[PDB]
Parts: C-alpha cells; structure tokens; sequence
RNA sequence: UUUUUUUUUU
RNA sequence: UUUUUUUUUUUUUUU
RNA sequence: UUUUUUU
RNA sequence: GUUAGUAUGAUCUCAAAGUACCAGAAGCCAUGUGAUCUAUAUAGUAUAACGGGACAUUAGACCGAACCUGCGAUAGAUAAAUAUAUCUUGGAUGAUUGUAUAUUAGCGGCUAAAUGUCAAUCAAACAUGCGAAUUUUAGGUUUUCCAUGAAAUCUAUUUGGAAGAAGAGGCUUGAAAAAA
RNA sequence: AUAUAACGGUCGUAAGGUACGCCGGGGAUAACAGGUCAGAUAAUAUUGGGAGUUCUAAUCCUCGGAUUGUAUCAGCACCUCCAUGUCGGCUCAUUAC
RNA sequence: AGGAGAGCGUCUGUUGUACAUCAACACUAGAUACCGCUAAUACCACUGUAGAGGUAUAGUAUAUAAUCCCUGCCCGGUGCAGUAACAUGUAAACGGCGGCUGUUGACGGUCCAAAGGUAGGAAAAUCCUUGUCGGGUAAUUAUCGUCGUGCGUGAAAGUUGGUCCGACUCUUCACAUGUCGUUUAUCUAAAACUUUUUGAAAUAGAAUUAUCUUUGAAUAUGAGGAUCGAGAUGGCCCGACGGUUAGACCCUGAGCACCUUUACAUCCCUUAAAUCAAA
RNA sequence: AAGGGAUGUUUAGCCGGGAAGUUAGCGUCUAACAAAAAAAAAAAAAAA
RNA sequence: UUCUUGGCAUAACGUUGUGUAGUUAAA
RNA sequence: AUUAACAUAACAACAU
RNA sequence: UGUGUGAGAAGGAGCUAUACAGAUACAGGCGAAGGAGAAGCGGGA
RNA sequence: GGACUCCUUAACUUAAACUGAGGAGUCAAGUAGGUACAAACCGUACAAGGAUUAAUUAUGUCCAA
RNA sequence: UGAUAUAAUUAUCGUACAAGCACUCAGCUAGUUAUUGAGAGACACUCACGAGCCCAAAA
RNA sequence: UUCGUUGACUGUGUUUACCACGGGGAAUUAGAACAGAAUAUCAAAAAAAA
C-alpha cells in the first residue's frame, strides 16, 4: 500500500500555539498600552457551524482601543470590567478610570458583569459604576508610596512595597 | 554572533581620557589646609599633597553647579563650563599651559633631570583647543605662530 | 527569498543636498517619473524630489585572503586605496578612524577604517 | 605601578 | 424461602 | 436462637 | 552632623591551567632491524641422486622401488605430533628433486594471480618513542552522624536515545501555644 | 549586490560498496522462533436456507450468534535472547481424547 | 583404480576456491598495437643501468585458447589515428543490437533506429527444484534419446563438433560381502579394573543442595500449599539458559582500514609556455 | 589551459529491521469529562 | 484649547557577515 | 625473626 | 471572576511567499432604498 | 522527552503488558499489616531510639489461626 | 522442639533476576594544585585599614 | 463635485503589553513633554404692528 506524510507530521509541527482569548480578569489594575484582549484577523470557512469558543470576537466599550489585528487594549490607568449586550450576544469589555488604592470587599459589587441594550446604557452604567470625578476627587484608601518596580531585564521577580527604600511621590496616576 | 557590530565602543575605549577631579575634594582639602590659597596651585602641589595621581592631565567638573566659597587661581589643563562659572563667580582663575608628554614630565618631576627641557610648540588640534578654551574664559600660556598673527591682522 | 516583482526606484532631493529617499511602484509603469514634496533637512524647507535614473566583480573574504597572502591581482585593492585617497580621507587632524595610512612601523592600527 | 574617588550638600 | 461466598491454599459443610 | 403464608 | 572601597589568610574547581578523578581500543607518523623460515627456475663463484620390467622404442609413453608429496576413513583434538599414526594417494627422463655462499625491505618486495607469502592469525610486518594518545560508549571510585530535599517537563539543535551539550522551570514561604 | 527554500541560517552543488572485517557498546539473522493477543480459523450445540423431494432434524452442504479452545495463517509491541531452510532422519520415551 | 550408453571437456604441470557444494591459473596455436638505435619499455640519483654488447623472422604490451571448421550486421558513441590547419579509416581494440496491428499465416499497413540475433546449440554451470513421447525396473518425477513451444542464450566475445582421449557428473551390468532385518564366539591391547611408584588442569560468591502443583512475560534445590526416612563407590547424560572459546549478524559511533568514472581539493609526470647557456 | 597516476577528505534528517514513496519557514480546520448544569438533600410557603 | 494624518498587507520584507552607502572644525 | 588466609593437635560440654 | 490549550507517520481535497504612487493611501463630502412594468447594457458615490 | 491503576478519549481486530493525550493517588525515593506465593491495590495518629501496655481498620469470628 | 525470614553490588520505569565481576587472604591503587580566579536572586568563611588601600624586581 | 494632499516627514528620551534567549517582530498608549517644516476643517449671524 501507499501513505502520504502531512507536511505537519512529526518532528515539523507547529511549536507556537494561538494564545488567543481573554488577558485579565475583572477588577484587576491596568495602565495604557496593556493588551486587555487578543484576537486574530484569519478567519476560517463556516465559522457558523462549529463548537468552539475562539472563533468568535469581543466588541470594544469604554475607554478601549482597536489595534492592527483586532487586539483591545486599554487606553487609561483603571481596572477591567466586563459587560454583556443582548442586542447582540457579545460580551463588551469596560475600563473604569481609578487611581491607586486598597481594594475594599464593600467595593467589589462596582466590577459586575451586567447586561445592557445598547451603547449608550453601556455609558450610562459606567458612570454609575464610577468611583470619582478626575476634577474633584475622593480621600484616598492607603495610596501607595514606593517605587515601582524594576524592569523586567533587569529582574523578573521584585518586592512591591519594600519598607526599605524611601517614600518616593506618585504622578502617573492622575 | 547575533547581534551586530559596535565600532563605537572600541573606538572611543583607546582614547586618552584626562584624570577627573571633583570641586568638592578640593575644598575639603584646603579646610584641612593641605593646599595653600596664597598663591597658585598647580598640578605639582596637587600631586606632592597625594589628592590626585596625576599622569595625562588633571580636569575639574562641577556637580549641580554647586558654588564655590573659596577664591583660588588654580593652574589645570582642562576644565568644564560650570567649574569655570562658579571659580569666576567669586573671581576665581583657571590658567592654562600647553605642555607635551616630556613637559609634563619635567614640570612635575624637575629633580629627575640634570638639564631642563625646552617647551615644543602645538599642532593645529592643541591650537584649536587653546584658542576654544579662550573663549570659555581661561588664561591660556603659550606661543603664538605666526601664520595665526598675519591672518588675524587682516581679519580684524 | 522574496519572489517580489516590484521595482526599486530612488528619489532624490532637488536642493543637491544628497538627500534620498526609498520606495516601491509596479513594474507596468516603468517609464513613469515619480515626483513628489517630501521634508528636506538639508534645508529645513519642503523641496522637489525627483525619481533618478540609478543603473562588476564582486570582492570576497576568500579573494581578500588569497590576495593578501599571495600578492596576486592587488591592483583591485590598489583602485580602493586610490579613491579613499582621491577623497577627502586619510587626514592628520579631526580624524580617529583612518588618520594616516600606516604608523612608522607600518602597520595599520585603526581595525575599522 | 594597579584599583577606587558622593551626583547629595543651609 | 433464608443463613453458606471465587471457601478456587488444605480439612469440613458438622444447619 | 430460622423466617414467611392479608381478610 | 550622610561616599565604602582596597588588599591578605582558608575552602572549592563552577566554560581556567603545554597533565585536570583513575584504568582502558582499532590506529597514524618518524627512526631502525630482519631473505638463517618463506617467495622469486640456486642467476655456474660451486654442485649431487634416479635399483628393475613390458618385441613400450630416441617420447609430457605405462607398472614399479628409493626420493618428493600425503586422497579417503578411523583415532587423537588438555595430543605419543600446537598439521602426527595405518592403508593400494599422486609424480617418478621431466614447468625431476636436492645443496655451499648470495640479491629484492613496508609510501615495499615476491607472486605459472589465492589478498597466497616476507621469523608459526600482515586488505599493509616487527623494535623504540619526554612524537610523554583520542573516546557523547562503557568499568571502578575508599569513615560515620545529622539538616534539607528532585525530575523523566518546554524552546532550540535538518531531534535522535540508553536524560548528550546550552537556556528556562522546580528549593528555606509561612507559621500552628491564651483566663472574665 | 549573490547564496543559506536543509529557510535557529558552515552547503563550501564534495558519491557508493565491502561475503577480506578489526575495536567499542547494545541483544534484532531478510515469515519478528517462544510467551501474550484470538482477526481468519478449530470443538459442541442452536437457528435460517438448500439436498435426501413422500419427509425440516437416518444422513449431508451452507449462514448468523453464544461458550470453550488455539492446532495452522496474517500481524507483531517495551517483554524474552540461540545462531539453519526458524528441521530431515536414527536411538530411546511420557501423557490426553 | 572393472563392461556398456550418454552430458561436458587440453591435458602433463601450479594451487584449496569470484554464489546455489561440484573452481581457477598456466600452456602447444593464431591474431592486434608501439618501436629504425643514445630504439620502445622498465627502475625513477638521471650524460646511469636492464632491455642488449640484441637490430623489424628483433624487442615490448593487451585479449582469446587445439593441430582444421566456411568466422554473422552496426562508426549515431568514449578514445586513439588523420586534418577542411576537427572529411575519412580502425568492431581478432574499445557498451552492444526493438513496438502496434491484420490474413498455421510466404504476404499487406504504420512508428522508431547506426544496426535492428545470423547460424548453431537449446528443459541448459543458464528457465524451472515433476514440459510431451520412447528405452530400463514389480514402481522412475532421478537419467539417455527426441520434439523445438515455456522461458530464453549466442560465433577468434569463441558457438557447434567427426575420430581419439579422462582422478569429470550421472544412468545401468557382474563377483564377493555382518552395510543390513539382527545380532554371536575366540584372541589381542598406547582399551578397561586392582596394587606399587608418583602425582595435573578447566571450575569455584557462600552452603547443611527435594517430589508434585501454582506463582515470577525471562526463570525454581531456596517463594505459597501438599507430600516426603540419610551416606559412599561404579555406570548414564534428562535438567542447573552446564564450562571453555570455534563461527557469525546489527549500530546514534559526531571511529579506524582497503578498493573505486566522490575527479571536489592537492601533489607528481606528459603537453603547452618561458629562461640561460649564446657573438 | 588539457591528459595519466597517486594522496587527503566528504557523503548528516524521520516511522520503519531495511529499501522505496512522502515531507521540512509561517499561518490554519475537526474535541469527549456534570446535577448546589433541575426550587429533583440543604429551597419556598407556614393558616408558626 | 487644538475637528485629520507617519499608509497597505487573512503570507511580512531572510538574522549575522561581505560589498555598497553614511559620519568625525574634539577632552 | 615475621600478620592474615591455610594445615594439625590438646583441653573444655549432659535436661540427655 | 470562568476562560486558554490538536499529542500520536490520526482524519481532511487546508496552502499561492504574490498586489498597490492610488476611481488600492487618502482630510472633507457623497453613497446602494420592495413588487409589477419598460430596456436587453454582467455598473452605488 | 516514565512504569501500574481511576474517569474521558485517539489508533487497533471496541483485540495486546503495545502507540499516543487531558487530571488525581501510589511506586520511583516506603518499613512493618491485609490481599496464599515478587514494587503499583486498601489502611496508616505511616520506620530518632529502648521495654512483657491501652485503642474500632482493611477486615475477621468451625479446624490449621 | 515452637514461631519467623528471598546473599551482596551497579545500571534500570521496574525488589528488574537465572544479566556483568568476584574461591580466600596479604601488599599497592582512583578529586592533585591559585606569586595567575571568585560571589553573579540553587545557596560563599574570616582579619586589618579606611576615602582611602597595595607595592613590583634590585635590597 | 468630475473637489484637496504626499504625513509613505525630519530630531531629542531608555518608561511600558508578551517573555528561556534571540526578532519590543501575528505587529501595545498621546512615553499626553520638547525643537522644525507640511496638509485638512473654521467660528458667529438673536429680536418681524401686543
């Protein structure tokens, strides 16, 4: 008999994996230029007739932007929150805008995933959410003081917060 | 083997850097009175007092243009703009003298000749220098030629 | 390799301030001058520039060697040391890279010319 | 002869 | 009808 | 030291 | 009343060292010996042996003794012998046999041509080497007690198989002592 | 301005045989013997259909499934490890139906 | 080591081998190529020696194999010879030599090529380990004769073969015969036993060493159950994967060692080319 | 620059005992695990 | 308080070296 | 004169 | 606060290294509108 | 670049101790006990050390015990 | 007499066990060395001086 | 509208998504600041013999 070997068969395979899906987590600290999401542009034939997860893309919401292969990142210095639309059976990704602070238990209930109709409510909501206003403020939770930390060539596992070193003043968060 | 090439830091590696010396030394070494401000120090007093080993050249670099207390006509090859500012501030001098490997040599160590040498006279880069450091404001000493004398007669 | 039909041009400054440029058309236009009102530093002006009409034995580590040790064919060296001389090079003073040919010895101190 | 020589200083 | 099972290491099934 | 068989 | 470096003595061999934990191949190159065994027709400086028969008849003729050599069978195979012992082996007037002293030396010679032979396992002989021999295989690695305590996973190496080399990953973080 | 498409990149357009096979470490002679496996296949019984055609079971051919077993064929692993067409004959033997 | 049929075949002579158990080399003979003397050729110290103190009936090289026998076609092809200063001649030098289709078929169509297996032998040192028929035997597929299809070989590549010849296979005839169904008797001894003299080797982790069954994919004197009354010497060889060292296959070797249309790199030699001797 | 004779060195993937075919960058298609996934233990209503 | 822009690529260009090109009126 | 391996001898034992 | 993930010489019909100086970048602006009928021109700004 | 078992599953003859995946235990590197006889199964208040002591566990209770 | 017990060593996923060595004893025998190195998130001892430390070869 | 344009510009800086490393390179922010030269769009127009 006959066989013909794929072109992908042992050992010539494919060793990097399309990592595609979600990146953080709901209530966690972002800052601008952090991919939120990953996604591809190559799509496959009858995309409406499969199983799988991956073949389908989140919409953007707020405070969010869309780069060259569709990738969301987030565009402001807050925490990541998700949100579902029934128009469309999508969830939307939002970043609330928030400054450095302790995370409450009594707080948690402002990163819920809630369903919405349209954009509009989707805003509505947000500033709901919202914690403060940028151009008054609130009384700050336990703000932290020390540097950040080093760069990762540098060194790939750093102490945050190290009693050691001096109290240094915080503007990147405004 | 993946990286490319550098010629940049092998170039600049062979380039004869004059030795530093910080304002901040110097003043504390004339608190403790090891140099005397009556007269003119020079890099002989400098050597003899063990504050720096000087071999090509001794150099004064200012940190945060800090200003300097004191006043002194110190006598140094090279200096940097903020060292000049904040000597002349007070009314400080930095005096300049050209001066080749063997000058050096017979300037700071005159007990090692029985017969003393005879300045040489500078090429067009030490000129150049001599002439930039007049500028920033410093008593330079030395020969001039003539080629420089009949041009700048004219270009006056 | 590339299997990139396309053809190389190169635009030139209209300031004679050896300013270029670098880009790509398709080969259907070949009698085609490109022309366009790009930044020139030279200048500090916005200026011309112009498609140019830009048109040998190949020298390799192996030919260098060869050359080096045995002494044959060095004319085609010599032409390299003729030009670089004819150019401005080679100079006593304001240079680290090449300032003489050769120190009193005669040896070649400066690795990268 | 080698190395080191604060970036702070009312 | 039940207690007695692969108790299939041997005897025994004494209900 | 066996149980069960409605009215 | 704000810088912290420089140079010794221990331990160890972690990409150091004309040796590098130890022992242990085939084999290459250089300088020497060997023709007293063996191959070349003993190449005249020298040189010996062959009893008889068939009216075979001056011949590659036949039987056959000495001489050279040793088919088959048996035994031996730790031997009466590291190729011997019995018998009707073949040649024996011819590319017969035999002898003193001699020549050809290994990057070779000899070869009526077998990879047969050149000092009793030669498709490349033997002796010596401060030319001080190499190994991803594989053997060995010597007194006790205590503390802590793995992996057989990933990229790359045209990726292997009995984990070779290089990188990453994996460890000492915490806790867990209480009466109106 | 050419190559590295063997594209983690020395290709330098530089190939085959050895039954003359020495050294080192592993167990495989070109049907992969044995053990294990039970696809084909074997034993008993059963059912459908066709012979015996008076008659479905005196007797014979063939099909499906189930139990037991493995002679032979194919396949053959991580297990095992002697030397062969994976024996031909001679001598001397044991067990089951 | 005899009588007869038949296959193969130059021995005498040298030697243990290019596969399936059945070889080679050498030679009487013929034929081809080079060479006119300081010959060619060989050794490879180069004004040398052998050849040879020879002279085309001489010397040297390659291949074939009988004294004879009638001995086919092809130069498109590497190389050599020649020169239009790259026709033409050499197959006894140098690899070899075929498709469809129509009437047992002389004959007709068409493709390709330098040429398109000649004759002979022919179930074969070759296909196939039972091709048809005849001779022998109670049986013959073994073997001879023959047919020439079943596959196929193939002419100075050496084919075929009259006569003669034989340490070359096989068929078949004759005498005796313990080869035999199937085994006896006597004797001898470098056979065996006892004594005298004298005195090894292989091996050896330890030991006080079990029959049946079942466990362990390899495997039981040592593990579970049952059963079971010890030793020494002579004899046999069913187990303890019995002991030793004859043969023999493979590799991840990034290991040697030989041969070679690896002609890739280098060396030597012969062409070519240059220099001095040299007015 | 051509010819002859010598020397040295190379000829590497992967399943598979071996040979052959096939294949070699990047990108990309095909997926099964449950009931506090059931108001189906713990829930609701009580006229408690 | 400014109304926009450093292309296009659902296959994205072969790293390093050589060659070419470019830079040095300075301590 | 001299350790071990190895070779021989004497004494010691009774709920047997 | 609930997602990523195709290993085995397993299956399939995966496979192409390419385009553009522009009615392929492109500010502003514009842009397709049922059925029947006419025309027989594969036309949105 | 791992040996047995539990759930899911690719290949094979719904075969094989094979070949290869997802996530838990054990062995590897674990003692003594149970399972009749040889790592992987159950259990463990699991082996610093010594002595003549008490306990609900897999599991047993006619004899070998 | 009763009860109980699988020589040792290395490799290996595997006590792997019918694989490799060893009759026994005596002697010898396998991690040696910083005038030249060092603290690098898989582990790095200590003395002197101090913004100053060391001093090479002659001697 | 059959409309404009060449920004597919030129410099300073070492902070950030992922992470064996390499190629920040299946391709992330205004590093929101600073020093030059280009293109596109402006904005406003209320009160009608009670």
């Amino acid at each position: 008999a006959s066989y013909r070997r794929p072109s992908r068969a042992s050992p010539t395979g494919q060793a990097r994996k399309p990592h595609v899906g979600v990146r953080r987590l709901a209530a966690e600290y972002v800052w601008p230029g952090v991919v939120l999401v990953k996604q591809r542009k190559v799509i496959a034939f009858n995309v409406e007739t499969k199983r799988r997860n991956r073949h389908f893309k989140l919409y953007p919401g707020e405070n969010v932007k869309v780069s060259k292969v569709t990738n969301l990142v987030a565009l402001c210095h807050g925490r990541v929150k998700f949100t579902h639309d029934v128009s469309r059976d999508v969830l939307v990704v939002n970043v609330l805008p928030e400054r450095r602070e302790e995370l409450l238990r009594e707080d948690l209930w402002r990163y819920r995933t809630e369903h919405v109709r349209s954009m509009e409510e989707n805003r509505h909501i947000c500033f709901l959410r919202r914690k403060a206003v940028r151009m008054f403020g609130k009384e700050l939770v336990n703000p932290p003081t020390k540097p950040p930390l080093r760069p990762f060539y540098f060194t790939k596992y750093d102490s945050w917060e190290n009693p050691a070193l001096p109290d240094v003043p915080q503007l990147d968060d405004d | 083997r993946r990286i490319p090439k550098w010629p940049d830091a092998w170039l600049a590696r062979q380039r004869k850097v004059l030795e530093p010396l910080n304002l901040a030394k110097l003043r504390t070494f004339i608190e403790s009175g090891r140099l005397d401000t009556r007269f003119t120090i020079t890099q002989r007093h400098l050597n003899d007092s063990r504050c720096v080993k000087v071999k090509n050249g001794v150099s004064l670099f200012n940190v945060n243009d800090y200003p300097f207390p004191y006043k002194i006509s110190i006598e140094v090859a090279g200096a940097d703009q903020s060292s000049i500012d904040a000597i002349r501030r007070v009314g400080g001098e930095v005096i300049i003298v050209y001066r080749n490997r063997l000058n050096l040599r017979a300037h700071i160590k005159p007990y090692k000749f029985e017969v003393l040498p005879k300045t040489a006279r500078p090429n067009l880069e030490m000129v150049h220098y001599l002439e930039k450091m007049r500028a920033r404001g410093c008593v330079v000493k030395y020969v001039k030629p003539q080629w420089l004398i009949d041009e700048e007669k004219s270009l006056k | 390799r590339s299997r990139s039909k396309r053809l190389f041009v190169q635009l030139k400054s209209a300031a004679m301030t050896n300013f270029c440029y670098v880009t790509r058309k398709s080969p259907e236009k070949k009698n085609f001058r490109i022309a366009l009102r790009k930044y020139d530093p030279g200048v500090n002006k916005h200026v011309m520039f112009y498609e140019a009409r830009l048109p040998k034995k190949q020298i390799t580590l192996s030919l260098q060697r060869y050359i080096r040790w045995t002494g044959k064919q060095v004319k085609l060296l010599l032409d390299k040391v003729e030009k670089a001389w004819e150019y401005g090079r080679f100079q006593k003073y304001f240079d680290n890279q090449a300032p003489l040919l050769t120190d009193r010895r005669g040896r070649a101190v400066p690795r990268y010319k």
